[PDB]
C-alpha cells in the first residue's frame, strides 16, 4: 500500500502551514508563528526566509513559472516573493486590511491571489502593479485558488457555498453547492481536468468540472473536517484530514481510504505532490511525507 | 484550527 | 512602417498554431480543436484536411521539398502527411506516447521530428520508416527544431535550458543558455546563418551560432512571454508575442520593435515569411498579415 | 497557453 514518514523541525516555534515542490525535490513551507519561510534541501538542508517585519501571517504559498516563491501575508495586507536571487519583496495592496490567502500562477503568468476580508480576486505582475474584482455576494470569504483547464481560476467561496470562476477579463461566475453550508476550502485541478474540493463542513469530496457539473463524495470518517486537497497520479486525489487526523485519498471509482497519521493532534494543512511524494505540512511542528511501495 | 476561522 | 491585417476565420471551433507558406502563396494552418489542417488559397478559399481520428492534437506542421504537408500529432503518437493528392497517411510512433510537436525537413528530405514526452529526436521517411536517438539528459522537453547552415538539426530543450545539435549520425551536442531556466521554444535559421531563438521565460531573442557562440537580446515588454520566432527580409527576424500580445522584430542593430495586435487576448502562435508578408496563426480563431509600407 | 504547459 502506502508509508507514512513525518519529517521534524528543528525550529519549533513555527507552525508549518503551506507547502509546494519545485523542479528539483525542494520542498518549500510557509511558518506562520515564526514569520518565515523554509525550504528543504534535495537531500538534508533547510533555508529559512525571515521576513522583514513581525506579525505577518504567512499562509499560502506557489512556485511560480520563472523560478519564484510567491506567497500571501495574511494579517499584514500584503503580497510577498523571493526572487531566484534569494531577496524579498513585499506589495501592499490597494485596500487596508484586505487579508489575503490563497495564490496561484495565471495563465500569462500573473499571479492571481484571494482576498477573505477584502472580498475580492487579486491580480499581481512581476513589477508589481496589481488590479482587483469585486465579488457579487456579501462576505464570500474565498479561500484557496487554482488554475482549471478552460485557463480560468477557480476559486472556493467559504461562506457563499460556491465554487466560483473567473476568466482573464474578470468576468466573475459562481457555482452554488448543493451541500447547505458545507463551507469550502481546498480547491484543485484534478487529472481528469475537473476541479476538485474539500468541503470542511459537509464532509465531502467535491467535483465541478468546467462545464460546472458537480457530484459529490462522502468522507467515511465523519467529522474529518478536510483542508487542503493535491492531485496525485493517475487520477488520485489526496487531501489532509484536519481534524480526523488523516489522509485521505479519492482513488478508483471515486473510493476514499484514508491512512491514519498518528501521531495525535498534529493539524495537517497544506498538500502537494513531487510525483512520487505526497507532501504534506502538519501545523505541530512536523512535514509529512507518503509513497506507495 | 486551519488559520482563518475556521478553515 | 509596417501595417497589421486579422484575416477572422469561418470555422469557429478551430484553434490556429502551425502555419506555413508554399511555393505559391499558400498558406497552411493547424487547427488543434478542430483536429483538422486547412488551406488557404492565393485568393480566397480555404480547404480543410479533416484528420481520421478525433483527439489527435495537431501541433507543428511543414512543407517539404517534394509537395507534401507533414505534421505531428501531440496526443494521437503519430506523425501525419497530405500528399500532394490530397490524401493523409498517418504514422504511429514505436514508443508509446511519445508526444511528438516540432517538425522540419533533413538535408536528406527525411523529415525530423521532436518528441517532448518521448524524450527524443526522430526521423521519418516517405515510406514510412522511424529510427529515433534518445538525449542524454532526463526532461529535456525537446521542442521545436529546424535546419542549420551546418546541416545538422537544432531544437530547443525547454526544461534543460539549452539549444541542442543533432547531426545526420545521431551525434547529440548541447549547448546551455547563460540566462538559467529560461524555457526556450522558438527556433529558427537566420539569415546570416546562426540560430535563433525565444526565451518564454528569460524574456530574450537568443542567438547560437553554429560554432556555438551565444548572445542575447531582452524585448523591451515585461513578461512579453514568446513562442515561435521566423526569419524574415534581410537580417530580420520576427516574433509571436504570445503573453504581450504584440509582434516583435529584431531590426537592424539587433533592436527589437514590437507591433500591437489590439484584438484582445489573441494568443499569437506559429509563424512565417514568404517574401512580402509576415503570416502568423492567432488561437483564437484568425491568422495575422503584415507588411511593410 | 501555447499548447505543451507553457510553451
Ligand atoms: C492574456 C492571457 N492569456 C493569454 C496571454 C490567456 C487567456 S487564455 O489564453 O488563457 C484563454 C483561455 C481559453 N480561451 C479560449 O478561447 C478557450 C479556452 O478553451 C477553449 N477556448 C476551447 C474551445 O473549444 C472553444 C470553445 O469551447 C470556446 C469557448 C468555451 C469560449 C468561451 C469564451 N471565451 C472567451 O470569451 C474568452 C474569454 C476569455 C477572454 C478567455 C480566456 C483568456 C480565459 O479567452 C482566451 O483568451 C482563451
Ligand atoms: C485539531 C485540533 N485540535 C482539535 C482536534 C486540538 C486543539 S488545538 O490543536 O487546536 C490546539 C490549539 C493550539 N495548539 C497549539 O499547539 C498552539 C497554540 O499556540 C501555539 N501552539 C504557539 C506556541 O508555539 C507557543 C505557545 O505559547 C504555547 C504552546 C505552543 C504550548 C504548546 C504546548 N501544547 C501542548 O502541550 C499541547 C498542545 C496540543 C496538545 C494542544 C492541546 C494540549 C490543546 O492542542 C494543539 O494541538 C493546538
Ligand atoms: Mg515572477
Ligand atoms: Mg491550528
Ligand atoms: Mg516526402
Ligand atoms: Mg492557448
Amino acid at each position: 500500500e502506502f508509508k507514512l514518514q513525518e519529517l521534524n523541525l528543528t525550529n519549533q516555534d513555527t507552525g508549518p502551514y503551506g507547502i509546494t515542490v519545485s523542479d528539483k525535490g525542494k520542498v518549500w513551507i510557509t511558518q506562520h508563528k515564526a514569520n518565515m519561510i523554509s525550504c528543504i534541501n534535495l537531500d538534508g538542508k533547510i533555508t529559512e526566509y525571515e521576513l522583514p517585519n513581525k506579525g505577518a501571517k504567512v499562509m499560502c504559498l506557489t512556485i511560480s513559472s520563472d523560478g519564484e516563491v510567491w506567497f500571501t501575508e495574511n494579517a499584514a495586507n500584503k503580497i510577498g516573493r523571493i526572487t531566484k536571487k534569494g531577496i524579498i519583496k513585499e506589495y501592499t495592496l490597494p485596500n487596508p486590511d484586505s487579508a489575503p490567502y490563497g495564490i496561484t500562477e495565471g495563465p500569462n503568468g500573473d499571479i492571481w491571489f484571494t482576498e477573505m476580508n477584502g472580498n475580492r480576486i487579486g491580480r499581481i505582475t512581476d513589477d508589481g502593479k496589481i488590479r482587483e474584482y469585486e465579488l457579487p455576494n456579501k462576505g464570500s470569504y474565498p479561500s484557496f485558488i487554482t488554475l482549471g483547464s478552460d485557463n480560468a481560476l477557480w476559486f472556493t467561496e467559504n461562506q457563499n457555498n460556491a465554487i466560483g470562476r473567473i476568466t482573464e477579463s474578470g468576468d466573475i461566475t459562481e457555482f452554488k453547492i448543493p451541500t447547505p453550508a458545507s463551507g469550502p476550502v481546498g480547491i484543485t485541478k484534478g487529472n481528469d481536468d475537473a476541479l476538485w474540493f474539500v468541503e470542511i463542513i459537509g464532509n465531502k469530496i467535491g467535483r465541478i468540472t468546467t462545464s460546472g457539473e458537480i457530484t459529490e463524495f462522502k468522507i467515511p470518517t465523519p467529522n474529518a473536517r478536510p483542508h487542503a486537497i493535491t492531485a496525485g497520479a493517475g487520477i488520485d486525489l489526496w487531501f489532509t484530514e484536519w481534524g480526523a487526523n488523516k489522509i485521505g485519498r479519492l482513488t478508483s471509482n471515486n473510493i476514499i481510504e484514508e491512512y491514519p497519521i498518528q501521531i495525535k493532534s498534529a493539524e495537517p494543512a497544506g498538500i502537494c505532490f513531487d510525483g512520487e511524494t505526497i507532501w504534506f505540512a502538519m501545523e505541530c511542528d512536523k512535514i509529512g511525507k507518503l509513497t506507495l511501495i | 484550527x486551519t488559520x482563518p476561522f475556521x478553515x
